[PDB]
Formats: C-alpha cells, structure tokens, sequence
C-alpha cells in the first residue's frame, strides 16, 4: 500500500477523506482511473482533505481505514490476475459494504463484485461474490455506443459511452444504476445499467463518468462524508461548488 | 503483385540484412543506424519513411544495383517477410498495447519472425521486461540505461505491462525512464533487468530542447528533448557498436545524421517565442509534459483538443495522461483550446492548478491573440492531430 494522491498540506480542510483504489496499477485502462481525479476535486471544494492509496494484490485492505473505494476496469489478463486476489479482501469488502460505506466500481471492477463473469471465450472468472449480480459472456459481439440512463430514486441522468462484452444480470435483492433510455446497458433484455446496492454504484460507464456527471461525482463525496461525520453536517450545494461544470455538462432531450 | 514474394527471394540474396522492429522508433533509429553504418561501410540500402510492408520492402531491393541493408519492418508483417529474407541482425525497439487493440500478440510475432532465422542476433532494449519474458532460440544482447540507480518503486499507478511475466506479482524499478522501461526487478521471485551488453552511463544535460548522454565510454548530443529519442540514438550506436566501427567513425556518422531527429517546432507570434508539440496518448503526452517542465523559463500553456476521425473520437486518455506535472511548472497562464475546450479545461482544473489561471477560447484565432497579449516572452502549445493542422493554417494566414 502506498498513497499516490495527496491533497495540498498547506491548505486548511475540516474533513478528511482517505480513497481505496483497488487495484488502481492493474485496472487503469480507459481513463477510468480519472474518476480519482473526480472525487479528489470534488472532496476539496467540500472541505475535505483527500489521501488516495493504491491497495492492490497482497495488500491488506482495513474496512476502517477508507471513506470511498474506487474499482476500475482492466484488461482481461489484469482482471484475471486481480481475481486471483481477491478472496484475500473479500471479508473486509463484505463488511465495509454493509456498513453502508461507499463503492465506485466500473466495468470489470463492477463485474468482480458479484458472483463471477465469464470471458468472450467461455473460460468463467469467480468474483468476490459479495453481491448477487453475474455477467454472461457473448462469443462474437460487443455493446459499443452512447448511452443514457435515468436514475428514478434520485431523479438523476448519467451519459456516458459503453464497451464490453459481458451481460450483467441483477438479483432480486438490487436496483440497477439507472434505467436505459438509450442505448444497450447491462444486457438488452431488461432496461437496466450498472448496480445501486446500499451505497455501491457499479456502472459500464467510460466517461470517465464522473467527469462527464458531477451530480453523481457530488453524491458519492457528500454520501461519504454524511457516513463518516453523521447526516446533521451541512456541505455546500451541488450550484454554488460546481456552478461552471454544471453550466457546460452535455445533456440532451431524448426519451423512452 | 502476389510475386513480391519471389523479388525478395531473388534479390535479398545478396545483402546483410538488419531488421528494426517494436512498436515506436522504428523509423528514426532506422533512419540513425543507416546515417551511421555509411560512414563505417559506404552505401546501406534502406526503405522509405514507414514502407515497411512487403510492397515498400520490393520496392527498396529493386531500387538497388557483399551489401548491408537496414530495413524497418511492420511487426505483424515480419513472421511472413522472414520465411522469404534472412535476416543476419533483428533490433527491437519497444513492445507496448496498440492503445486501440494484447502485448503478447504482437510480440509473440517478432519472437516468431526471429525463429525463422535461428542463428539471427537480436538486438534488443533490455529496459522492455516484455524481451526477457521468453525463453528465446536466437542469440539476444541488450542495450539500455545503466544510470544511477535508486531503491525498487513501483512505475505510476497508469503503466500498462507491469506484472513480472514469471511469478504474476508487479514489477518494480531501480530506474523508470517512461512507461515500463527500466531497471525492473521482482520482489517475489529471481526475475530482472539482464545485464546490458550496450550501456547509456551518464546523462550529462538534459533540457526542454536537447540531451546529452554517454554509452560505451563516447559522448552524444542532439538538438532535441525527450527521452525517447535518447533511446533511438542508443539503440542505433548499439547496432554500430556491433558491426565493430570505430569510435572516432560512429561519432563523425552520429553528428552528420542526428537531423534526422528533427528539430522542436518553433514559430514566433509578436513578440512570443512559441513551440507546437502534438498529442495523441497517455504515454506520449505525458513525456511532452515532462519534457517543458525543464525549461528554464516562465511560459504560457495552451493545450488543444478536438475530436474529429484523424484525431481519434475518443477523448478519454486525456484522463490517463499525467497532466498533474502542470502544478510543478513555471507557467503564467493556460488557454484551453480546440473543439472539446470544456473537457480539457475541466481536466486541467482537476490537477488543482488555480482555476482563474485556466480560460476556455471558442476557436483557435482567439488563442493566438491571448498569446499575441500575454506578458510571458514564451509560449507552449500541446493539441491533437486536427487542432495542430487548423493551428498552423491559421499561422499560414500573417
Ligand atoms: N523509442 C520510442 N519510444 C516511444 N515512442 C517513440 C519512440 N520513438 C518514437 N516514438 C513516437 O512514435 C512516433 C513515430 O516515430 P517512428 O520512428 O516513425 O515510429 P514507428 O515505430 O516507425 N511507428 P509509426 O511511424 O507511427 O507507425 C514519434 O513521433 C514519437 O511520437
Ligand atoms: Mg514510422
Ligand atoms: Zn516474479
């Protein structure tokens, strides 16, 4: 474990934020180890000091140590490589995820929290098995495009650009990140995208999708500090921290 | 012409055949180790600018009439291409992802290339962990940097190619030039860095526009910065070395051929001296930063992003590349520029550098007036393949 990101030290915070970035050296493909630089900029506008660590194979993972854990994508090689690790955090994950901790888990990072994915050539991957949701392969083809999703808890839309192979289907027990309004999602049989299960967001999203949806950037960072100081704090608004991003954000007027 | 096969068969015969090969650099230390062979050996015949296919290759060996031949060849291209030429020397450069792409692939195709001529030297980069993965049947040497060395690190979180091809575990570097090269070593089993038949010892000066360095006991200079260069020279000394020049020759050939790396792209707006570098990946962007942030002098940053087909749609490797440098640089202001002005100002924001210092411009004329206006006597300009072809148009036009 070392710390690859380190908030100023000449600057006053009233909060304190320390992210996991599981694996963050083996899954870093696609810009989506960006989402770090996400919540780190968005943590600071909050008040809150950021430390990012890189807890990666044969690192020990405390549930206690963090506030976020961010799990990326990689390349098959990686993927199969970090699954081989990951029964060695998977009681300290399960634990930290029922205390109703906060997860950002993409692409293969949000494959290997559920039961298992299977490669384009058949060959099955376990996961951490932490939550219920599997992914089936396909031989040939791929979902690619553009994609939009609606997010009908919180009232949200998330745009992003989709790449993989896997279809993902849901358990009982979870909501999907948002339902499609366009484009494939987790398996184009049913409308759903990514996972929200307590407080993890799983998602296929390349973006990365915090840079492309603050509003989602705002609620894992103010979900995180909620956690750790208690619901009676009072942040600062989405409008006035993020006034310009909000401002230029892509956003169209398509439905379904 | 199916035939081209039996040209190659007929007329590669009668020559000494180096093959450079890898993922980046073919050209240039192609272009170098030509320049310097002519001064040991006379005329070298060699291919094109990137006529690396079997066509290109043809075309070279018929433009010809006990003769060395130094072609670059089309990895993919070589496995074929090698049961038609026997090659006498193989130079791998570098081995990384295709960034649209498996690194095994399209090195298990040189490995393969190489296997059909047996009794072929390899040359190659021993910094590349990837070239000491396999057991290999050919005779191998190794160039590289022999510098000082410091405690084993881990290479940045975002480098691709780091796992230690025997024991799965992740590598680390007693020395990290860019990317994956270095002085590598695992922590959990034997595997490292081989010792280096060619060794770059010192690095004497190394600025924003120039490196000096020092392999096998000689001095080098080249009029342009960035580390990657230094390896083209180090590898193309390396093949001069092998076919035994002399010092005194490979410094006269190194010194008449370094052109061929080309100059910085300078111009003047007003009064401004300005410098245009491109963008187009993680790895390289990053190198372009890390080679402005040695320069000597306060200047402004304008960085260029559009997204159209020859750039690439896809604009999310900004997010890899290590723009967090700018923070650790003498810079006065930044222009975000190009069609995608937004994303790239908001990339730039997240580094923490002072957001009043970061201003959005619409269009490209609109840059060159802010530069036209801006107190700093320099002014850098990093942009993407279309942004850099609208921003030297719009020069055209004064
Ligand atoms: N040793 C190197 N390591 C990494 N990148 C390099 C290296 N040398 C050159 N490059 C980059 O690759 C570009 C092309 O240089 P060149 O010598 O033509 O490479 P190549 O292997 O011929 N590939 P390409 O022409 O792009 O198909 C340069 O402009 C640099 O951006
Ligand atoms: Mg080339
Ligand atoms: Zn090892």
């Amino acid at each position: 474990t070392y710390t690859s990101l380190k908030s100023p030290e000449n600057q006053d915070y009233i909060y304190d934020l320390t992210i996991a970035h599981l694996y963050g050296n083996l899954m870093n493909t696609y810009g989506d180890n960006g989402n770090i630089l996400m919540l780190k900029y968005v943590a600071e506008k909050l008040g809150a000091r950021v430390t990012v660590d890189i807890v990666s194979i044969n690192d020990t993972f405390e549930q206690d140590d963090y506030d976020i854990v961010f799990f990326g994508g990689g390349q098959d090689y990686e993927q199969s490589i970090v699954a081989k690790d990951l029964p060695s955090k998977k009681a300290a994950l399960a634990d930290y995820i029922a205390n109703n901790k906060v997860v950002l888990a993409i692409c293969g990072g949000f494959q290997l929290l559920g039961q298992y994915y299977v490669q384009a050539n058949g060959v099955k991957i376990d996961g951490l098995g932490i939550m219920g949701h599997y992914t089936l392969n396909q031989h040939q083809n791929r979902f690619i495009g553009d994609i939009k999703i609606h997010n009908d808890e919180f009232n949200e839309t998330y745009y992003g650009f989709e790449n993989h192979q896997g279809r993902t289907f849901l358990s009982g027990d979870e909501k999907p990140l948002g339902r499609v309004v366009y484009g494939n999602g987790n398996n184009k049989e049913d409308q759903t995208e990514g996972v929200h299960y307590k407080n993890v967001y799983g998602s296929y999203f390349h973006g990365p999708i915090l840079s492309r949806n603050v509003n989602l950037a705002y609620r894992l960072v103010t979900t995180a500090l909620k956690k750790k100081y208690g619901s009676a704090i009072s942040l600062s608004s989405y409008d006035d921290i993020l006034k310009q991003e909000i401002t230029e954000e892509y956003a169209d007027l398509k439905s379904k | 012409m199916a035939c081209d096969k039996d040209i190659l068969k007929d007329l590669s015969k009668d020559y000494d055949i180096v093959v450079v090969t890898g993922t980046n650099g073919k050209t240039l230390t192609t272009a170098l180790t030509v320049g310097i062979l002519k001064e040991a050996f006379g005329e070298i015949i060699t291919n094109p600018s990137g006529a690396n296919m079997i066509t290109g290759i043809t075309s070279t060996f018929l433009a010809a009439k006990r003769q060395i031949a130094v072609l670059e060849i089309d990895e993919a291209s070589l496995p074929r291409i090698t049961t038609y030429l026997k090659p006498s020397l193989f130079v791998y450069t570098n081995i990384f992802r295709d960034q649209m792409d498996e690194i095994y692939t399209t090195y298990q195709m040189i490995v393969d290339g190489a296997r059909n001529a047996p009794k072929a030297t390899i040359l190659a980069n021993g910094d590349s962990p990837i070239f000491s993965s396999k057991d290999i049947v050919n005779p191998v040497q190794y160039y590289g940097f022999d510098t000082a060395k410091h405690a084993p690190q881990l290479a940045h979180y975002n480098t691709e190619g780091i796992l230690c091809p025997k024991c799965e575990h992740i590598l680390q570097y007693r020395l990290n030039t860019y990317a994956n090269l270095g002085d590598f070593v695992c922590l959990n089993c034997q595997f490292q860095r081989p010792t280096l038949d060619y060794q770059l010892t010192e690095l004497t000066a190394i600025t924003h526009q120039s490196s000096e360095f020092v392999i096998d006991g000689q001095n080098y200079k080249i009029n342009v910065g960035g580390l990657y260069n230094i390896y083209n020279a180090l590898a193309a000394v390396s093949v001069a070395e092998f076919f035994g020049v002399s010092p005194e020759k490979i410094k006269a050939g190194f010194n008449k051929s370094k052109a061929v790396f080309g100059r910085q792209e300078t111009f003047t707006i007003g009064d401004k001296s300005c410098t245009l570098i491109l963008i187009k990946n993680p790895v390289g962007a990053s190198q372009a930063l890390e080679m402005i942030q040695l320069a000597d002098y306060p200047f402004s940053l304008s960085v260029l992003l559009n997204a159209n087909y020859a750039d690439g749609i896809d604009t999310s490797w900004i997010w890899d590349a290590n723009f967090e440098l700018i923070t650790q640089m003498p810079i006065t202001e930044i222009n975000a520029g190009g069609v995608r002005h937004s994303e790239i100002a908001r990339r730039l924001r997240v580094t923490g550098f002072d957001d009043t210092k970061i201003k959005q411009a619409e269009k490209l004329e609109q840059i060159i007036e802010t530069i036209e206006k801006q107190e700093a006597k320099h002014a850098y300009i990093l942009a993407t393949y279309t942004a850099m072809l609208e921003f030297r148009s719009l020069l055209a036009d004064r």
